DNA sequence: AGCGATACGGCACTGGCCCTCGTTTT
DNA sequence: AAAACGAGGGCCAGTGCCGTA
């Protein structure tokens, strides 16, 4: 009830919009595809008051909302833009706190820079880091440089205090900051880091630019390789993200010096001061290239990005809040311990294992390891120089008692040794590594003269080239090698000829100690090359190989290592366990730079709401605190967030050590953390941009049908759908599927699957086969298929049909490749177009996928964007205390509080039904399905996570820290209007 | 079960046939030797450092081994309890806070009517109610960390969560022998009875400042057996398949190896500025690293046997000083964990070995 | 005296009111110690097992049983070390003259009821040949009256006395004057071979060892030492409207203190945690009081820190937050110094290792 | 026209510039 | 006695595989 699934709404009385033909043809294709066994399962309708609607459609409400949402910040942007600028103060003042260079760059002395609005650019010395040190901001009036308190030579103790700049004003409108990179400048903010606020936004030049003239990954290869027939146009109208760069491109003036000592970076805080003058130069310039690339980039991008949605968007996005705790320093302490100590055996068993193979090399009997002979094995003994003479060989040249009256012989040997000491040093110089351990136990050594010097063979890995090959055997053989790849394995007769030869001079080798190994294995070129595994004896070349990489070395390989082929030896178990701790610390190790240097400042409690307080938990002399997680507002593509940690941080898993990172955002007392995971959105986008495309329904796909018919609550959904298969459940069936949206290459799909399911290949290539049907079919010599009944013809001139192109059946890639034929814009809905350099315009492109993907996400992005202003609007609305965000791209999560997580809640509920609403009446109908008009999971709780119920690794019991639990939700919340009065 | 050998011709045993699995587990050994008293020695040393030095509210107790009320001490727990006030005065009655202490403790064992008696290092750590389970898995994981270090392979080395017959919570540390696993540490957190026993009259005196509050003290307790650990690490030390070449070595940990370097004479005969030798000596025992002299020998033998004789005595390095050394000065060095020759000067070897030393016992 | 009150206050022995007399201290009976003294004998005994280590040639340590091997508790340490005289034979390779050192707590009967009392004694049984046993018994006497007057604040205060009877040829003790009554802190003694020659019945084949080319059945000299004794020795020798005691700064427990000044704050206790830890790595024993509570007065601070005998006094004022200067405060001068918190470390250890001499 | 896509890092390995020292030179 | 060339090791950026969302 009605039209296969709707719900009761008051967004537009008609509607209908029939297409009698249209759905005539979608019934008989979705009959001959063919689904029609409908379920028959009607969805709970729910009946409740709608906040108040402002006219006339909900495409002037969104617009209405970001535009009085952004409108004192756009304001603010003008200022700036008709900003006349005063000459930079011919020296810079060396005080604490803010100087205002008005009048011929005089010194005032000031607290705060009262502006509306201003660039920004805050400098920090990392020497002793994280705190600011330098500051300049420019204003349409006049300048500002803020010095922090590292003037005074004394012996501080860092513990991040509020010493970070203060900007904000005191009320007993209003601000916005600009800034290249502007989220790391607003880290040091001194009131950005308090609960509540704020009032002030921030807009970023880089994100700006991304937005306006942004270029991918694959483009920033080539594109500073300048130093595809016209894949070289787009060079000159597009550039990296870099600040010079970025105001070589859209300011095209002289080139700005950079600082060539990189004084912030490289030294202390001595030879700072005494640089100072230039370094705060050079600061100047780069608030000014800012500020000149700013004004050139917002009118561009008000053209690009016309739609206020986006703007405002990227406003709430770029104030993002992570308030944390003690527990946060505990959890760096705990986790490092456990890595350090995993690392410790680790490296200990492996260089047990480079110790004890060390002794074969006497004599010569290195040669019979078919393993360990490739290596040096050299023996050195350098070196002497003659300075004694002459003529006479130095080579060559039981009686009991009781006494002691010679009570100083010892201080003679004494003598006699330290007068014999400080004669042999002037023999050498330079102390050189330990020349009588052979070439490879060298390199396998930390220097002498190293600070951090450990005993014994360190530098050990995992994941190394060396140690893999001197323990593991070697698939059913016994040798493994490097040259291009190394041991093959993941990621009608054929015949290869032999030989074998000598010659003189190259090394021995070996290869009856393999097949005396291989004898020993099956104890318990050709052939045994196919399924089996065994080694030939020269040659090297593949002659069997899957693969077309290679991978050294073989760290993902467990249910392959625990299954018998492969093992190591010796031996036993070490090999499986040494994979499983190199699992383990695998996140940890190329994280844990990034989780430690990780600032955070901890506000006292004279700056902390006070109803905190009042709150039975303190906690027991507990630091309370927070870090701005420092997010790139928009990178490609489309636009989407870029950040260093919080963006690749890793899910809870009871393997990874820190895998509590993204539980360690406890919510401050009080107060608790309400978000949601939309599920699924690119899937539902691609088949309403079918569907739309196809007739006016929603179900007139073939795929598109399937998408809004699976719950993920006691049911199954698309992807569980292909995960029941079998099939794997469930991000892999997730990953097969957006994988085959963007390009089912039959080699990806095929090595994919296979490595997912583990099975035999020839049964995995029929079940690709029968999935390959969704994209079949498609389009003087050429593919048989043509807009002609049949190929064959006699001189037939037919050029100006070859212009047309798509797929046919199934899917519906002929609307994602629609929008990316197209020279203009290419926007939907909304609706930003991006980057000169893949507009098709003076573009080969050759950059298909990359633009399907760009179409498809940002639909995503900007489904993010306007549950951003949505979620804003009714919060400051009505009286939800807590308004700060914290989005991942698909997720947001919001900082409410304990009293105000339920209305949050449906406040989440109201936002994803509106906005799924605007993606509906962007293409029509403004009517929606029903399994996919509202949130099916809603997270309540007090730290953030993945499920409501979370387990983890290094502190081994998460509620035996101090923590609570989660709900799911739910149905229970929709008893809760957005009403204040409630319950 | 066959390095025993090595453990008497080397003495860090008895030389007596009789040290089945039984009379070593039970402490009715006739005793240890001196390298095995030396072992145990640094093995200790190693403890007091790890648990008493670098944490504070850590104070040496002195308990007797009798009762001025014949049999003696089964545990050193209860003579630790009884310098609690005293203690507590020191610490001006500031808990958590521990005492410990490495004494022998004597066990009566019925031999299917002896006394077998053996060193134990106990730590009683008197902690806060609300914060006792949070300090027994604090210790669990530092003692046990500290047990699986110094080992070729701390795979061996495991705990067990058990509770008591009342519910009391606890740990025991194992160590897997060629045999089976084997108790070498526990772990329990005594709900302040004995403390209550102990003081019947007034308990205004047992009270310990928590923070903003009095509160009555529950007593933690960790108890470790340095001999069975002695033995653990004797037979961790000790190596197994296709290795195609194999030699008797026990790989100590160069902290608690007895004897660090090995100062022999080469080429041999040469007289007589061979006093050098005593002053590398008594330099070397000024900067505390043991040094076996290979002075008076009767070997005038392969290097061989006494390469061999000393990778039985699990000693780090081997320096050779021969009078090519005595000529411009550097002398030999053959190290345990690699069998390698290596040249290096004096005052340098010195320094290596101090640093070699001061980076084992760090990471 | 005034002394053995100050130990109680300041934990160098155990909680006693009646027990606390200087005849239950020199009688077994305890009472034990507290952790100075604990700290004390510790160091004392270090000290001991270098004063033997660095002798040529070689001294093998040894530990041996408490109670009877046959069912009881031991009197003397040295049936322990004569049972491990023929396993020793072996590392000895047979070819000199050596010793066997051991430390231990041994028991003694003191007399209602009779009463047991222990006493921590270390021992070394030095086996020589007959016609060399009397010079190297005036050999080990040297060595040991030298090994005290090292550490003794006066050599006046240690005696040692000859003696000889039947049983043994020649015998010395070690006493120290209180002056209350000169007490035995040491004896020194020339026992034959008879004591050996009773367990070992026979072959006696094994006993004899070579030297130089000949089998002799070798003369025992037997040393032990009291290092209770010696603790209480060195007490009364450090004792000094001043009570302060001057221990020797290689036998002090406790060698340096360090509190604060300024108002309790979070950044002293970083700094004053900083120099723990420092002081803590390079081996320097150090007294936290910067816990603290309160930090009340500083003349009962440092009268506190006299009567523990620590070393030097240190202070981190607000001052030490700029300028990284501290307050140094020695025992022996007691004098108010200044100096920058970076230099304290190679000053103690420098300060140590000019105390050794001899 | 043919295609996983958007990122974020990490460690292992390498050819090249630069400084130091010795073998070789008035 | 004095000028010059080659060998060795560290700092540098680039590249190939892998780590996560
Ligand atoms: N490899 C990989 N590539 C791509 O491109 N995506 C993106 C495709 S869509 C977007 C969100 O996916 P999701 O949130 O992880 O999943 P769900 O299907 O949106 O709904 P759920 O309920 O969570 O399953 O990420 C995601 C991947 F993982
Ligand atoms: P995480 O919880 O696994 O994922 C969080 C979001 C979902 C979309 C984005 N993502 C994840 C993985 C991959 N491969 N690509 C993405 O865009 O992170
Ligand atoms: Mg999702
Ligand atoms: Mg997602």
């Amino acid at each position: 009830m009605l039209s296969r699934g709707l719900h009761e709404q008051i967004f537009g009385q008609g509607g209908e919009m029939p297409g009698e033909a249209a759905v005539r043809r979608s019934v008989e294709h979705l009959q001959k595809h063919g689904l029609w066994g409908q379920p028959a399962v009607p969805l709970p309708d729910v009946e409740l008051r709608l906040p108040p609607l402002y006219g006339d459609n909900l495409d002037q409400h969104f617009r209405l909302l970001a535009q009085k949402q952004s409108l004192p910040y756009l304001e603010a942007a003008n200022l700036l833009l008709q900003a006349q600028l005063p000459p930079k103060p011919p020296a810079w003042a060396w005080a604490e706190g803010w100087t205002r260079y008005g009048p011929e760059g005089e010194a005032v002395p000031v607290a705060i820079p009262e502006e509306r609005a201003l660039v920004f650019d805050v400098e920090v010395c990392l020497a002793e880091g994280t705190c600011p040190t330098l500051a300049v901001a420019i204003s349409p009036s006049a300048w500002y440089s803020w010095c922090s308190q590292r003037l005074v030579e004394e012996r501080y103790s860092w513990t991040s205090q509020l010493s970070p700049a203060d900007l904000i004003p005191l009320e007993v409108q209003e601000q916005l900051v600009v800034g290249h990179n502007v989220s790391f400048d607003r880290a040091h903010i001194r009131e950005q880091y308090l609960i509540q606020g704020s009032r002030m936004r921030f807009l970023d030049t880089m994100s700006m630019h991304m937005a306006i003239s942004g270029l991918s990954s694959f483009q920033r290869s080539l594109w500073i390789a300048a130093k595809a027939i016209s894949s070289w146009d787009w060079l000159d109208i597009s550039s990296v993200n870099s600040l010079a760069e970025v105001h070589r491109l859209y300011v095209g003036g002289p080139p700005l010096e950079k600082e060539p000592r990189e004084l912030f970076v490289k030294g202390t805080m001595k030879d700072i001061r005494e640089n100072f003058q230039d370094l705060m130069q050079y600061c100047a310039q780069d608030v000014w290239a800012t500020h000149e690339v700013f004004q050139q980039q917002l009118p561009l991008f008000l053209e690009r990005c016309p739609h206020p949605v986006t703007l405002a968007g990227m406003l709430e996005m770029g104030v993002s809040y992570l308030p944390v705790n003690q527990n946060w320093e505990r959890y760096l302490a705990e986790a490092q311990g456990t890595y350090e100590e995993l690392q410790r055996e680790m490296k200990k068993s492996l260089m047990d294992l480079a110790n004890d193979a060390c002794q074969l090399l006497s004599g010569e009997r290195y040669k019979e390891d078919p393993w360990l002979w490739d290596l040096e094995w050299d023996l050195q003994e350098f070196k002497q120089k003659k300075a004694k003479k002459v003529k006479k060989e130095p080579a060559t040249a039981l009686g009991p008692c009781s006494e002691e009256e010679e009570f100083q012989q010892d201080v003679m040997a004494r003598a006699c040794l330290q007068k014999l000491k400080g004669t042999t040093e002037l023999l050498p110089k330079r102390p050189q590594h330990l020349p009588g351990h052979p070439g490879w136990y060298r390199k396998l050594c930390p220097r002498l003269d190293d600070p951090a010097w450990t005993p014994g063979p360190s530098l050990l890995s995992l994941q190394m080239r060396v140690t893999p090959k001197l323990m593991a055997l070697t698939w059913d053989g016994f040798p493994l090698h490097y040259s291009e790849r190394h041991g093959w394995g993941y990621l009608n007769l054929a015949k290869l000829p032999t030989g074998t030869t000598l010659e003189s001079a190259g090394v021995v080798c070996p290869y009856r100690a393999i097949e005396s190994l291989y004898r020993k294995h099956c104890l318990e070129p050709y052939n045994d090359v196919d399924i089996p595994g065994c080694w030939f004896f020269k040659l090297p070349h593949k002659d069997g190989n899957s693969c077309n990489v290679g991978s050294p070395f073989a760290k993902d390989f467990l249910p392959k290592m625990e299954d018998g082929t492969l093992q190591a030896g010796p031996g036993g178990a070490s090999g499986p366990r040494a994979l499983e701790i190199n699992k383990m610390i695998s996140f940890w190790r190329n994280a844990h730079k990034r989780i430690s240097s990780q600032m955070v400042v901890w506000l006292p409690r004279s700056a902390l709401p006070r109803a905190v307080i009042r709150h039975p938990d303190y906690d027991e002399e507990g630091l309370y605190g927070a870090i701005l997680p420092q997010v790139v507002t928009a990178g490609t593509i489309t636009r989407r967030a870029v950040e260093p940690t919080w963006l690749t941080a890793s899910n809870a898993r009871p393997d990874r050590v820190g895998s509590e990172l993204k539980a360690m955002v406890q919510a401050p007392p009080g107060y608790t953390l309400v978000g949601a995971d939309v599920d699924s959105q690119e899937l539902w986008i691609a088949a309403v941009l079918g569907d739309a495309h196809f007739a006016g329904m929603h179900g007139c796909t073939a795929f598109g049908w399937m998408t809004l018919q699976g719950r993920k609550s006691r049911g199954t959904d698309l992807h569980s759908k292909t995960a029941t298969t079998v099939g794997i459940s469930r991000e892999h069936a997730k990953i097969f599927n957006y994988g085959r949206i963007y390009g089912a290459g039959q080699p990806f799909a095929e090595r994919l699957l296979m490595q997912f399911n583990h099975r035999l290949t020839q049964q995995e290539a029929a079940e690709k086969a029968q999935q390959m049907y969704a994209a079949t079919k498609g389009l003087l010599r050429k593919v048989q298929r043509e807009t002609a009944r049949k190929s064959q013809w006699k001189k037939w001139e037919v050029v100006a049909e070859r212009a047309w192109k798509g797929g046919t059946e199934s899917e519906m890639f002929n609307k994602l490749e629609s929008i990316a034929t197209s020279d203009i814009p290419r926007t939907p809905v909304l609706g930003c177009c991006i980057s000169r350099a893949l507009e098709p315009s003076a573009v080969q492109e050759e950059f298909m996928t990359s633009r399907v993907n760009w179409v498809v996400q940002s639909s995503a992005v900007d489904y993010l964007h306007l549950m951003l202003v949505a979620m804003k609007w009714l919060f400051e609305e009505f009286a939800i205390d807590g308004r700060f965000c914290i989005s991942i791209h698909d997720e947001v999560r919001y900082l409410v509080r304990e009293e105000d997580r339920y209305r949050a809640a449906l406040a989440l509920q109201i936002t994803n039904l509106l906005t799924r609403c605007m993606f509906a009446y962007k293409l029509g109908l403004n009517d929606l399905p029903q399994s996919v008009a509202f949130f099916s999971a809603v997270d309540i709780d007090r730290c953030l996570r993945k499920e409501v119920t979370m387990d983890c690794k290094t502190p081994s019991n998460p509620t035996g820290m101090e923590r609570r639990y989660g709900i799911p939700q739910g149905e229970a919340l929709d008893i809760y209007q957005i009403i204040e009065l409630t319950k | 079960a066959l390095l025993e050998i090595c453990q008497r011709r080397h003495f860090l045993s008895g030389s007596k046939q009789q040290l089945s699995r039984d009379s070593l587990l039970s402490g009715c050994h006739p005793g240890f030797g001196p390298l095995g008293v030396e072992l145990r020695k640094n093995l200790a040393a190693e403890w007091w450092t790890s648990v008493v030095v670098f944490r504070e509210q850590v104070f040496p107790v002195d308990a007797l081994h009798h009762k001025p009320g014949r049999k003696l001490r089964e545990n050193l727990l209860h003579g630790a309890l009884e310098h609690y006030v005293n203690c507590l005065d020191l610490v001006n009655k500031r808990l958590p806070y521990g005492l410990a202490q490495i004494g022998v403790c004597f066990h009566p064992v019925f031999d299917t009517k002896s006394i077998g008696e053996k060193t134990e290092a106990s730590l009683v750590w008197f902690t806060p109610p609300r914060t006792s389970n949070q300090w027994l898995d604090f210790w669990l994981r530092h003692r046990l960390q500290w047990w699986r270090k110094f080992a070729m392979s701390p795979s061996n080395f495991s705990s067990s969560d058990c509770q008591d017959e009342e519910g009391r919570k606890g740990n025991k540390l194992y160590y897997n022998f060629p045999w089976g696993k084997e108790l070498i540490e526990t772990l329990w957190n005594l709900g302040d009875h004995e403390l209550l026993h102990m003081y019947p009259g007034n308990v205004s005196k047992l009270h310990g400042r928590d923070g903003r509050k009095n509160v009555v003290p529950c007593v933690l307790s960790v108890n470790g057996d340095l001999d069975r650990g002695m033995l653990a690490y004797l037979y961790d030390s000790f190596q197994t398949r296709k290795k195609n070449l194999h030699r008797k070595v026990l790989k100590l940990h160069p902290c608690l190896a007895p004897i660090k370097v090995a100062l022999d004479v080469g080429r041999g005969p040469t007289l007589e500025l061979r006093q050098v030798c005593q002053g590398l000596f008594n330099e070397l025992l000024e900067n505390g690293i043991s040094v076996w002299p290979g002075y008076l020998e009767t070997m005038q033998s392969s290097l061989e046997q006494l390469y061999s004789k000393y990778d039985e005595m699990s000693i780090l390095f081997t320096v050779l000083v021969t009078e090519t050394t005595l000529e411009n000065g550097l002398i030999h060095l053959r190290s345990r964990d690699t069998t390698m020759k290596e040249m290096m000067h004096i005052s340098k070897l010195k320094d290596f070995l101090i640093k070699y030393i001061s980076s084992a016992k760090n990471v």
